[PDB]
């Protein structure tokens, strides 16, 4: 079906900074296009109806503009409650299609993680199962890229990542990253090793330890 | 198809 | 003054029927070219959009989830309900329904359909998580600028809580948000960067453990 494509996926800024937010539908929507603001824990707001139409009681720092193909959602002067993630909904075709969002939080210089890798408690393995978790600690910008390695495999499907909320004083990120095998496939490896790809890192960073060294 | 108010 | 509430249980088990049920005030579903849509949202994931149904009945369905979905209307109880059948795992997230506004009208002759061109007031949305799961207590096991943790798994339902050093210790700390396992528990870590405590506690199950880590 209609694909809309917003950009970008995630934008950093400062209070007072001009915003702007693209949207790309794959055929054209006429003007039936919508914006919305939506706060963690929260249910998405309006802002923009009808491509461009200022939605009753919404602030005047918030603007859209664009037809068919191409919009966009500026707002003027940010303000603290508008670090959140923005959406646009296309209402010309069936299905009513929503953007994937752009997350827009607090810049801050860049900042590599500091990361850690933790091998599974002798208390797991005895229950049969294996969770090697790797810890990136406050980095920035939260794009980071965790790649599990055992005995040299690139390893898929087997991991589970969360991120935390931006801190409200670092402005940094935390990841936190689990890799579960069972404990019998655990003992026929090695090296585990936990990759890690950032901005702030000049080349990848390695972390890893041999299973069973004493 | 097309929305409910499209055309 | 529009408002609208989902309503629904709050766990439901693979293969089961989920009836989610939004309730409004403010307007009317014989209103005039006026609509109440659904929209979900997996955690951490982006909006989808789910069914719509319009005063005069019309209805549409995500092509993606249509074989599943029923939306109905009740205009004397103001309500409007979602029938999704034959729920798996994908299908836990945030459910919101949302109003549709009909055509502006002068002298009723509707003369601006622009605001059509949005949904405009949603409900808080209801969580709604899909698992075969019953309840259950965490296996707790320690995570040994330094770092160390406990790693909170195979419990359920949510929530849990997790303290350093039965409150004292908060610099550092950081509780990330628990993942749904594909065995239908969930599991969390906790850490901090800096002797080390984590205090968990699991009120579903009663289940309370304090787990002392150490290098």
């Amino acid at each position: 079906a209609l694909q809309l494509t917003q950009s970008p996926s995630s934008l950093s800024a400062s209070v007072g900074d001009r915003i702007t937010i693209t949207c790309r539908a794959s055929q054209g929507v006429t003007s039936a296009l919508a914006w919305y603001r939506q706060k963690p824990g929260s249910p998405p707001q309006l802002l923009i109806y009808d491509a461009s139409s200022l939605e009753s009681g919404v602030p005047s720092r918030f603007s859209g503009s664009g037809s068919g193909t191409e919009f966009t959602l500026t707002i003027s002067t940010l303000r603290p409650e508008d670090f959140a993630t923005y959406y646009c909904q296309q209402l010309h075709f069936y299905p009513h299609t929503f953007g994937g969002g752009t997350r827009v939080d607090v810049r801050r210089t860049v900042a590599a993680p500091s990361v850690f890798i933790f091998p599974p408690s002798d208390e797991q393995l005895k229950s049969g199962t294996a969770s090697v978790v790797c810890l990136l600690n406050n980095f920035y910008p939260r794009e980071a890229k965790v790649q599990w390695k055992v005995d040299n495999a690139l390893q898929s499907g087997n991991s589970q990542e969360s991120v935390t909320e931006q801190d409200s004083k670092d402005s940094t990120y935390s990841l936190s990253s689990t890799l579960t095998l069972s404990k019998a496939d655990y003992e026929k490896h090695k090296v585990y090793e936990c990759e890690v790809t950032h901005q702030g890192l000049s080349s990848p960073v390695t972390k890893s330890f041999n299973r069973g060294e004493c | 198809e097309l929305d409910f108010w499209a055309s | 003054r529009i408002t609208l509430k989902e309503s629904g249980p709050p766990l439901v088990k693979p293969t089961q029927t989920l009836t989610l049920t939004c309730s409004f005030s403010g307007f009317s579903l014989s209103d005039f070219g006026v609509g109440v849509g659904w929209i979900r949202q997996p955690p951490g994931k982006a909006l989808e959009w789910l069914a719509i149904i319009y005063s005069d009945d019309d209805k549409r369905y995500s092509p993606s989830l249509n074989t599943r979905l029923t939306i109905t209307k009740d205009t004397s109880k103001n309500q409007v309900v979602l029938v999704m059948t034959r729920v798996s795992p994908v299908d836990t997230a945030t459910y919101f329904c949302a109003h549709r506004r009909g055509p502006t009208t002068l002298f009723g002759v509707p003369i601006a359909r622009g605001p059509v061109n949005a949904m405009d007031v949603w409900g808080q949305g209801i969580t709604v998580t899909i698992s075969s799961t019953s309840t259950k207590g965490p296996s707790v096991f320690p995570l040994a600028t330094a770092a160390l943790g406990c790693l909170v798994k195979d419990y359920f339902p949510e929530p849990v809580t997790v303290s350093w050093n039965s409150g004292a210790l908060t610099s550092g700390v950081h509780t990330f948000p628990a993942v749904l396992q594909s065995s239908g528990l969930y599991s969390l870590s906790s850490v901090v960067t800096v002797t080390y405590t984590c205090n968990v506690n699991h009120k579903p199950s009663n289940t309370k453990v304090d787990k002392r880590v150490e290098p």
